[PDB]
Formats: C-alpha cells, structure tokens, sequence
C-alpha cells in the first residue's frame, strides 16, 4: 500500500485522464511494442498496427483493470489476483516486461498532462505502478 | 549503436529543442525524487527530503546539466559510446560504485523528461529512437562492470 | 504463499542447513562482497576483512532472519516488516542488491547441499528468497 | 586483461574440468525450471510441466551443450565477446525475442550449476572469477538490442 499521499496523487491522476484512459492505456502499449519489440511476442494473433483495434480494444482492458487496481489499492493482491494467475501462468509473461510496460505508461502520462506530470506525481505513479507490477507476478511466488 | 536514418533525425532534431540547462536537472531531480535510495549517492547536496527541495536544489541543477552534457556527448559519439564513457565509467563504477541498473534508470527519467516537455511531438517511434540511446549510453558507462 | 509444496521444500531444505546457518550466511555475503563489490558501499567500516568477525557475526543475524521468515512463511509482510523499513529507509540499499544476495545465497546452499539442491528445490529457494526481497523492499511501495 | 593473472586460473582451470555435455543441459534445464516464463520460447521442446520432464528431455540437452559451447568460445576469447556473439545476439534479439535480462539469468544459473558440482572447491573468489565471464557474455550477447 502507497502513503495516504500517493493515493490522492494518484486518484487525482486517474481523475485527469478520466475518458483517456482507454485511449491512454493503448498508446501506451503500441509505445511498448515499438520501443522493445521483444514484448510483441506476447500478442501473436493481434495484428499491432498503429490504429490496430485489437490495441485500442486492448489498451482499453488494461486502463480499466488499472482502474480497478486504483479501487482497491488497499488491497491490491485481491483485486488483480486474477490478472496475476493469467500473467503470471497461463501466459507466462517475462517479468522485466511489466517495468517496460510501466514506464511506458508514464511517458503516455508525462506527454498528455503536460503541468499535471510533477516529479510527485511522477514518483506516486511510478510507486503505484510498481505494486501493480509486484502483484501481477506474485504467482511466479 | 544503432539508429536508422529517420530514427537519427527525430534524435538529433528534438536534443536540438532542448534547453540545455533545464533538462540536465529536472532529470537528476526526479530521479533523486522518484527512486529515493540514489540520494544515497548525493548526500553532500543538502536535505532532499522534499521534491521541492531536490528540484530547487543548486547543485542538483549544476551537476544536472553536466549529466545531460555527457548524453549530448553520446548523440556525437554514438559509433563508440565505449569509449566516451570509459572515464566516466570508473567513476561510478571503481569510485562512486554506483549500481550499473541506475544508469537504465536515470535513461528513462530523461526520456520521462523529455515526454513530459515535448507533449505530443514526442511520438511513441520517437521514444523508441531515445529508448535506443538510453540503452546504449547505460550499457557504455557500466563498461567497467561488464 | 509459494505452493505448499515449496514450503514443505524450504523448511525441509532449512533444516539441512540447521546449524551452518550461521556459517552459510556469511559465506553468502563474502560471496556477494566479491561478485559485486559495489556491495561494499554500504559496509564502510565493517570494511570486510577474509574472516572478519564484523561479517562472521552478521552472517548471523541475516541466517536468524531467513529462519524468522520460514517461521512466518505467510506472513512474511508482518514478520519482515522490521527489516523493511531499515533496509528500504535508514541504510536506503539498492533494490537490485536484494537479487545479488538471494543468488550468493543459492550460490552457497549449492557448494554445501550437493545432492540436496535439486532443480525442484533450487525452485523453491529462489521462490522463497524472491518473496523474501520482495518484502524487504516493500518500504519503496 | 578482462580478468586478473590468478583469476584466469581459476577460470580456465575449473572449465577444465566440466563435464562439457552434463553442466550445459543442466544449466538450460534448470533456468527453464526455475524461471519458467523462459519456457515461452522452447515449447518446441515438449512438455516442460515437471523439472524431471524438463531436465530429462532430451532436447534441453542437445541444445544444452550447444549453449556450454557458445561460453567455452568466450572463454577462449575473453577479448572480443561483442563480435564474437554478434550474429548469435541478433539471432536472440530479431528471431527468436529473447529479453536480455534473460542472458543474465542464465549466466547465474551456469554459476548455480557450477557452485552446485564443484562444492567447496567454488570458492567466493572463483564464483567473483565467474560473475565476470558471465556479465561479459551475457552484455556481448545483448549488444545487438541497442
Ligand atoms: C500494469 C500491467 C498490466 C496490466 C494492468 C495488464 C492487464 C491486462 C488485462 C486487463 C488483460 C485482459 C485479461 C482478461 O482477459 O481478463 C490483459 C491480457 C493480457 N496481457 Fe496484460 N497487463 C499488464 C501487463 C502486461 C505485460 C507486461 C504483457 C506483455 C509483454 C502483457 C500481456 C498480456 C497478454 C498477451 C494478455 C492476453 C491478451 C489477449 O490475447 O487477448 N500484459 N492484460
Ligand atoms: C545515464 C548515465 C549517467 C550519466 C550520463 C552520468 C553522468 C555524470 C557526469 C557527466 C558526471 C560529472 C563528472 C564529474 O564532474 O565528476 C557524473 C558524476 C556523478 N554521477 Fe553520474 N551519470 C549517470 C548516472 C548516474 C546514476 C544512476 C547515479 C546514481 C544515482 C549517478 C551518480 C553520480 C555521482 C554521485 C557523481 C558525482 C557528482 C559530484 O559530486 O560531482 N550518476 N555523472
Ligand atoms: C537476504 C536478505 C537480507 C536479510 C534477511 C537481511 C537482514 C539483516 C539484519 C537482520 C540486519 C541486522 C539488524 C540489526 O542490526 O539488528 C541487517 C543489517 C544490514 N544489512 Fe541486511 N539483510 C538482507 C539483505 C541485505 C542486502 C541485499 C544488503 C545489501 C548490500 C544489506 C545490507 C545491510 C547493512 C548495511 C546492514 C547494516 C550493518 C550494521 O551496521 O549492523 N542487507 N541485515
Ligand atoms: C546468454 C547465454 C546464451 C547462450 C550463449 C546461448 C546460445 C545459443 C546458441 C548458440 C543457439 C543456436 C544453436 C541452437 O539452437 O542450439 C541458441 C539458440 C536458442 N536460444 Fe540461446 N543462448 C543463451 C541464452 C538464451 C536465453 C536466455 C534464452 C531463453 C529465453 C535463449 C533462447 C534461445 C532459443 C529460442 C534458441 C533456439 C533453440 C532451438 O529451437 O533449436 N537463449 N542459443
């Protein structure tokens, strides 16, 4: 669990994005295929061209499990305990992927809420993204 | 190490636009801010228990701009970043000792950066085109770890 | 929470070691001192000498607490929490450093469980110092 | 030199006595096990669900002493691991999409499967021998995703 602090900052992120969100979140995947292509492998069937609605359609699955994930940052390894299970498992997601990922989620931030992307922030969202990632590779555990 | 030919135009058009002194710190700022153990490495700089107070920081900001001087000194030297930083290797690797990952991480802050300015004209092939100089200049300043 | 297949594992390969424990440790971290030096930056007057009591007796202290985290092997979280905050605050060591000891550690219990450290089991170690990092560093969270 | 006078004895001496067809399949073996997510790219392999499934087949050990190959050839060439791995690195990076954190990680479970023979005869110092090697290959290997 982040300070009471990360939690508003984060909160009051997700707020800003609101509606982005799903447009956010595939961006931030088309962001992660390009800037390490070794990750595209993890969508065979999925055709990851820019525009690609599979991407969209998809970037818009993580954003709201993000969401759910901000829901429940008092509890976090409840709540995503299923994505973690299909990551983790079933799809055997190599881990350095989800800081990747992450990262890429914050350049999607930084480019899009320009005065709104402070080092706080940038540090609240970075620390909540990390718990998201500790969680989603706790079956590998 | 490695950039196309449209991929070195985006790279070396957009170091173009950067302020060369706001940059450098704002970078070694949120990096002391947002991965606190690298304070760890900075203490001589002064109380950085608030971002306020890293951020503002003199000496963050004069060393902050010596950093990004050595990145401009890589998008001159990109055929052998090896070498570029082979001092400044055994600086933070035989006396700093500073873990090799940090140089990846404080990479990313300044692509962060550098989203974070640029907005939009920071395209997702443009992130990728730095991804590939922050790759290189990491693994070239832990030469002398590896 | 690793099965309770790699706990039966763990503690099976803990009370191996039983009484080397302490020994183990230190061996462990002359490992680490060595492999990686930068580990040294936050031992400065300890300043590890080749048989150094300093590390000797401290090799110790890091054995007793693995054994604290068998113990509490699910609730690592509350068992743990203690080193958290000394390791994540006051020291402020290196997550990536986490990762050097558990493979030193492995290291060790390789050289001294021949037989004993199979792949299954170095499975469960891993898994088990891996949680066990994780922990340590959740005072970055 | 890459590494010391004494520290090349170690080296050189302990890879002498490897059983060149055991600890290559062993290591491979074990980072399959251990790390399960590398599965991903040997599902031509078979079933991998079990460690004895794993460690027995006889894949993992055909290609196991290839691998054993590939560092014996940087130990015979401590000086140019970057060229020396070249085509194999981006045979890694653009076929076969291998992390390269991954190359790391095998480097140690090498180690672990070397610690593991040789026992006490593994000493701190010969492992800090070894974590060279490895943090050479496993970055010479690696070159290529710049
Ligand atoms: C914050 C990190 C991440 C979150 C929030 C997340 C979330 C999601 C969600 C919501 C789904 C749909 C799951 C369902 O059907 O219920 C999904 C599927 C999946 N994720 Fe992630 N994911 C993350 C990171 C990653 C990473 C690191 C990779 C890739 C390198 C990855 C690969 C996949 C794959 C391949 C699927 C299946 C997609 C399909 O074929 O339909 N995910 N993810
Ligand atoms: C992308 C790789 C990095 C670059 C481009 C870089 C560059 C530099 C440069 C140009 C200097 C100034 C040379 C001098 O006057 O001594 C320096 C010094 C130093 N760097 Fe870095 N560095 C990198 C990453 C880091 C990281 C990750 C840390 C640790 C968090 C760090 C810690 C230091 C410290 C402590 C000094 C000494 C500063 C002083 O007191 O003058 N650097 N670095
Ligand atoms: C493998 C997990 C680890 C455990 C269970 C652990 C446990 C401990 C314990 C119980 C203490 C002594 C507390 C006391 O003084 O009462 C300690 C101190 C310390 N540890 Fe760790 N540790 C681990 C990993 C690390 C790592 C990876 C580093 C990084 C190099 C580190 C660096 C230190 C330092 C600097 C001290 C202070 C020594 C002193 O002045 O007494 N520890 N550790
Ligand atoms: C850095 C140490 C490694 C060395 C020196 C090495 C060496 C080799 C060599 C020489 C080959 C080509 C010949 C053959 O297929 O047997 C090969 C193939 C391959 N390697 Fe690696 N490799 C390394 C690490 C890895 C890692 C970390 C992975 C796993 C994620 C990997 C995945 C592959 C795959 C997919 C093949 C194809 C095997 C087949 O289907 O026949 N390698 N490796």
């Amino acid at each position: 669990v982040l300070s009471p602090a990360d939690k508003t900052n984060v909160k009051a992120a997700w707020g800003k994005v609101g509606a982005h969100a799903g447009e956010y979140g595939a961006e931030a995947l088309e962001r992660m295929f390009l800037s390490f292509p070794t990750t595209k492998t993890y969508f065979p069937h999925f055709d990851l061209s820019h525009g690609s609605a599979q991407v969209k359609g998809h970037g818009k699955k993580v954003a709201d499990a993000l969401t759910n994930a901000v829901a429940h940052v008092d509890d976090m390894p409840n709540a995503l305990s299923a994505l973690s299970d299909l990551h983790a498992h079933k799809l055997r997601v190599d881990p350095v992927n989800f800081k990747l990922l992450s990262h890429c989620l914050l350049v999607t931030l930084a480019a899009h809420l320009p005065a709104e992307f402070t080092p706080a922030v940038h540090a609240s969202l970075d620390k909540f993204l990390a718990s998201v990632s500790t969680v989603l590779t706790s079956k590998y555990r | 190490v490695h950039l196309t030919p449209e991929e070195k135009s985006a790279v070396t058009a957009l170091w173009g636009k950067v302020n060369v002194d706001e940059v450098g710190g704002e970078a070694l700022g949120r990096l002391l801010v947002v991965y606190p153990w690298t304070q760890r490495f900075f203490e001589s700089f002064g109380d950085l228990s608030t971002p306020d107070a890293v951020m503002g920081n003199p000496k963050v900001k004069a060393h902050g701009k010596k950093v990004l001087g050595a990145f401009s000194d890589g998008l001159a030297h990109l055929d052998n970043l090896k070498g570029t930083f082979a001092t400044l290797s055994e600086l933070h690797c035989d006396k700093l000792h500073v873990d090799p990952e940090n140089f990846r991480l404080l990479g990313n802050v300044l692509v962060c950066v550098l989203a974070h300015h640029f907005g939009k004209e920071f395209t997702p092939p443009v992130q990728a085109a730095y991804q590939k100089v922050v790759a290189g200049v990491a693994n070239a300043l832990a030469h002398k770890y590896h």
